[PDB]
RNA sequence: CCUCCGCAUAAGCCUGCGUCAGAUCACACUGACAAUUAACAGCCCAAUAUCUACAAUCAACCAACAAGUCAUUAUUACCCUCACUGUCAACCCAACACAGGCAUGCUCAUAAGGAAAGGUUAAAAAAAGUAAAAGGAACUCGGCAAAUCUUACCCC
RNA sequence: GCUACCUAAGAACAGCUAAGAGCACACCCGUCUAUGUAGCAAAAUAGUGGGAAGAUUUAUAGGUAGAGGCGACAAACCUA
RNA sequence: GCUAAACCUAGCCCCAAACCCACUCCACCUUACUACCAGCAACCUUAGCCAAACCAUUUACAUAAAGUAUAGGCGAUA
């Protein structure tokens, strides 16, 4: 037998969304 | 005021708002869990 | 026995009795400094308590005296590959107290 | 897909060839090679 | 993976006088 | 960037098969078959267009009524869409009018 | 164990195993069949082609599923064994797998690797035997027990006196035990 | 007593406990069911014995020094069981002519599907039952379209799986 | 709040906690005061087998003989309850007058 | 040096700073192993009849109006006896190890529970405070803010 | 399950002066300024305030649904 | 020279032919995955966008006869 080490697991994480409309603002009347 | 924190849950309020029974207690309920059956939801309701 | 269909007991009907009992048992070492007369066994869920009773009186004849359960949780958290949440499985856990001072200790196995 | 584009990278170094000896991104991308080789012509 | 030969034989052939650019033969 | 490094395996291909040989055979068996037959009956493939060019939408027109009463659910809703789009895309839209 | 699962050298139980092939790990497979097998676990069968060939020698292991056979020490090649640590360890040869049809099975007398058939012999009935000459080549290859095995006297006694009385019922009538009362009838639905 | 959790105190640290060859159901067959009765008794004491050595392996981190002796009891379990459940289902063939020792119906819920529903032991008459009266077994014909649409989704897999396996040998009969 | 999650007693309130349970297959009743009341013909008594004088061990040996596998058919136990059938040139009718039904099923594995 | 908090219960969450091993602002994550023990709390009742005008407020005067939050009896039936479940945590809802939201009993300033400052320098501009000669609204849309307590009147 | 209104059975209102009374905690609301504007936050923080034994405030469960619900009408509110 | 790049095979799409599948144990209409007690029950034409350049009747859901007879703000179109 040959020796070996421990086993390791590693991956990524992501999502996404859309926050609102936006921005509230003002202008000329 | 803050308006994140629209969920305030509870168990009763959900079982006996989105439950089996409560999807099994009206005609026009029965087909959501048929359409949920359908495509294969692995969890068919609450 | 777990896992069956028991026959229902009316008013005046026979005592149910089990033959080939399904459900079997193992006995751990307690970590948290358990005492002496106090021995912890690993019980199948559908398993009462005098359904412990009765099995030690049974099958190992063992003077039991007061029989304490409770239902330890299994870790949800443990993601696959698929990122899919692997359960442990629950179980119950016996406090089994032993009368007349009978002072079992647990043996050290693999010395 | 059904007849896809295989040979763009010859189309793409023959108009870089002409535009090798540029400055700043104008040498290495192609959309902004085309904007000034076919100036320099 | 793009259903070509020609394509592809052109970038082996080309690589060719890339090689023998970078290191040529004596 | 698109272009592969190693070049595809060869393809072989034998053109003495059974089919690249008796490709074309038994054409024109009506007019020396002492008209048996029709080469359109030669077709075979899908029910519908078994020797009957038409268009997209004739296709679809006349795949539907007669295959569609065996058609599956969610396709015979995606044929009637198909052709309840194309009647509108066909006579309502384009040049030449 | 996954479908399109690559098997090596490793049984499907191994450490080793769980390095080589992860769950999550999805290879293109391998092409190979026909249960009419002729090479098994201990035969002595002859290299034709590869390095090492003219060689004839005995299989130590067939693996089914990629229908491979490792033949005993040969068409090797040295591999390093442990070295846990920047010092050389041990070399040891190691063989390679062999294919099948690379590889034939030998006569036991002709000692020429032939082809082999399986005729329906009157002697009952299907060994397999050898194309070229006949001489029908067999399929080749200290216990006492302790405290919790039986015997062979005591597994097969014939206990058995085979009447239709119900285990339950049969237990309880010679332990003694005595229920008077009847079982009253539930609505089974 | 409890020593029986564990076996005579000389195998301790031994890594191999020789032992082999399971109750293949032969074997059992021509025991009388008084013995069988005796010998699952056996055989259960003997699984709380492997059992604690699991449990107490996984303890102290060891190896089980015998793993291949936990199955060898459960051949013999599942041997046991499955030789009494032929006794058993042999004499009430012969008694009531019945299969199937559970009574129940072939049913269909409310989603159109053929189950097979047993039944569930009560102590009054159906049409008296509460719970019973509340769970309806018809189709309530809405559900048929979504029974097409499920069986042809079966049909869809069905296809699938054997225009791939076609296509496999296809490739396969162009290798060799 | 998860929905692929196992509902189980642990979950709900405290009108939840104590009304689902485990697999208990209980035994008693609750009777006016929250008072339980054990029947103990409901108690399955576990019929436990003597075991001094017994032959048999929990394995067999190597060296026993091997046998084809007899599935054992109801035709077969009946040529065996058909053996004093033949000396008339053993059988019930019915089950509800049985302590131990076959059909409707009264026992316990 | 803080404490505008803390400990419980309910609710929610479901092993989420226990032990060993590991790989990688700084070393609650991964793997394995252990655990939360009922007496607290749930989980309740055998019928068929028939019963129950005078509140609570320290209930005593005394005052009420908006008129109130608690109960049986008769006969029949009954002698099996203490199971099941919750019991962990630095946590819940806010996409976050998020100055927010969070019901109740205590604690009414604590016996709990905590750490505003990674280090240097002490420029601008900015923000939050402290102080100010003389003047005291002269600023400004307006005493807005800040400081201190107050005079009087319109309109709606 | 937020919110409008309602139903069931519940809960809290320190202290001081003497009643949809007054001062003032808890509590609830959000006047005004400042900070912040990809923020601590998809409406917040610090002061300053308004009511705080009632048309109060709030936990629990239940109901009313879009051609509608509900509304001390802002054409509000009904999962940002 | 790093980031990287390349890669056949998983499978799949269209048809043909052929009509398809429900009991290993226990649990699953109450809060589905709950051993265990005296009440009710299904059948109702689609509408509208769109075209008519608005919109208001109207507006498509083998081959050949044939886009023929007919219908239609006699028009769109059927
Ligand atoms: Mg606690
Ligand atoms: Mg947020
Ligand atoms: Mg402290
Ligand atoms: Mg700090
Ligand atoms: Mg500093
Ligand atoms: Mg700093
Ligand atoms: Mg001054
Ligand atoms: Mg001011
Ligand atoms: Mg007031
Ligand atoms: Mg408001
Ligand atoms: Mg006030
Ligand atoms: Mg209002
Ligand atoms: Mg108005
Ligand atoms: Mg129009
Ligand atoms: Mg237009």
């Amino acid at each position: 037998a040959a020796a070996a080490a421990a086993a390791a697991a590693a991956a990524a994480a992501a999502a996404a969304a859309a926050a609102a409309a936006a921005a509230a603002a003002a202008a000329a009347a | 005021k803050a308006r994140g924190n629209e969920y305030q849950p509870s168990n009763i309020k959900r079982k006996n708002k989105h439950g089996w029974v409560r999807r099994l207690s009206t005609p026009a309920g029965v087909q959501v869990i048929l359409r949920r059956m359908l495509k294969g939801r692995k969890s068919l309701s609450h | 026995a777990r896992n069956v269909v028991y026959p229902l007991y009316r008013l005046g009907g026979p005592q149910l009795r089990v033959f080939r009992t399904n459900f079997f048992i193992q006995l751990v070492r307690p970590g948290v400094a358990q005492p002496e007369d106090t021995v912890q066994f690993r019980i199948p869920m559908e398993m009462t308590r005098v359904d412990l009773r009765n099995y030690l009186e049974g099958i190992y004849n063992v003077p039991v005296a007061a029989v304490r359960t409770r239902v330890q949780h299994g870790s949800n958290k443990r993601r696959d590959h698929r990122n899919v949440r692997i359960k442990k499985p629950d179980y119950k856990v016996a406090y089994v107290q032993l009368a007349h001072g009978q002072t079992f200790t647990f043996p050290d196995l693999f010395p | 897909l059904r007849n896809r584009v295989t040979d763009r990278y010859f189309r793409i170094q023959e108009v870089l060839k002409h535009a090798r000896h540029f400055r700043g991104r104008k040498n290495r991308c192609y959309r902004l090679a085309v904007r000034t080789v076919i100036r320099a012509f | 993976v793009k259903k070509g030969f020609r394509a592809a034989f052109r970038f082996q052939k080309e690589l060719e006088r890339q090689r023998l650019l970078r290191c040529p033969p004596p | 960037i698109g272009i592969r490094l190693t070049l595809p395996p060869p393809k072989v291909v034998d053109r003495w098969n059974e089919k690249r040989a008796m490709f074309g055979v038994y054409d024109n068996i009506g007019i020396l078959g002492n008209f048996e037959k029709h080469p359109k009956e030669l077709i075979r493939g899908p029910i519908w267009l078994r020797g009957w060019k038409g268009n997209e939408l004739q296709r679809c027109i006349r795949k539907r009524k007669m295959v569609g009463s065996r058609m599956f659910a969610d396709d015979l809703h995606n044929l009637n869409k198909r052709i309840r789009y194309l009647y509108k895309h066909f006579n309502r839209h384009g040049k030449f009018r | 164990l996954p479908p399109h699962y690559r098997y090596g050298m490793s049984p499907p139980g191994s450490v080793a195993d769980k390095r080589k092939n992860p769950p999550w790990i999805r290879r293109r497979p391998v092409v190979v069949s026909d249960e009419d097998w002729y090479l098994f676990c201990g035969d002595t069968v002859e290299i034709l082609e590869g390095k090492d060939a003219g060689k004839q020698g005995k299989v130590v292991q067939v693996i089914r599923q990629r229908n491979w056979v490792v033949v005993g020490g040969l068409n090797t090649h040295y591999r390093y064994i442990g070295k846990t640590m920047d010092y050389r360890g041990t070399m040891i040869p190691s063989e390679a797998p062999l294919l099948h049809r690379q590889v034939k099975l030998v006569d036991p007398m002709d000692r020429k690797p032939t082809e082999i058939e399986w005729r329906f012999t009157e002697a009952g009935e299907r060994v397999r035997v050898s194309t070229r000459s006949g001489r029908i080549i067999p399929k080749p290859e200290t216990w006492i027990d302790g405290p919790k095995d039986t015997s062979v006297e005591d597994a097969l006694e014939r206990t058995y006196v085979p009447c239709l009385k119900t285990l339950q019922e049969e237990v309880m009538e010679a332990m003694g035990i005595k229920e008077t009362r009847k079982y009253k009838k539930v609505y089974w639905y | 007593g409890l020593e029986e959790f564990f076996d005579d105190p000389k195998n301790w640290g031994q890594e191999k406990v020789k032992s082999g060859a399971a109750w293949t159901c032969q074997q059992l067959r021509n025991k009388s069911n008084e013995d069988l009765h005796k010998l699952w008794y056996v055989l259960l004491k003997e699984r709380n014995m492997l059992l604690t050595l699991e449990q107490e392996a996984k303890r102290q981190r060891l190896p089980m020094p015998s793993p291949e002796r936990l199955d060898k009891v459960v051949d013999s379990m599942d041997a046991l069981d499955k030789v009494v459940q032929e006794r058993e289902d042999a004499l009430r063939l012969l008694q009531t002519g019945q299969e199937r020792a559970r009574p129940g119906a072939w049913r269909r819920d409310i989603f159109g599907r053929i189950i097979w529903h047993k039944f569930k032991q009560w102590v009054i008459p159906w049409h008296l039952n509460k719970r019973y009266n509340r769970k309806r077994f018809f189709a309530l014909p809405y559900v048929d379209h979504f029974l097409r649409l499920e069986r042809e989704k079966r049909a869809r897999i069905k296809a699938r799986k054997e225009n791939l396996e076609r296509k496999k040998a296809k490739i396969l009969l162009k290798k060799f | 709040a998860d929905r692929m999650s196992k509902w189980t007693s642990k979950r709900g309130p405290r009108s939840f906690r104590g009304r689902k349970g485990r697999g208990a297959k209980g035994i008693g009743f609750l009777t006016s005061g929250w008072r339980f009341v054990q029947i103990k013909e409901m108690v399955p008594e576990f019929v436990v087998p003597d075991l001094t004088g017994f032959k048999l061990k929990p394995y067999v040996s190597y060296l026993a003989p091997e046998s084809e596998e007899t599935p054992l058919t109801a035709a077969q136990l009946f040529s065996e309850a058909v053996a004093p059938a033949i000396e008339k040139d053993g059988f019930e009718p019915t089950q509800e007058g049985k302590l131990f039904q076959l059909y409707p099923r009264n026992f316990l594995r």
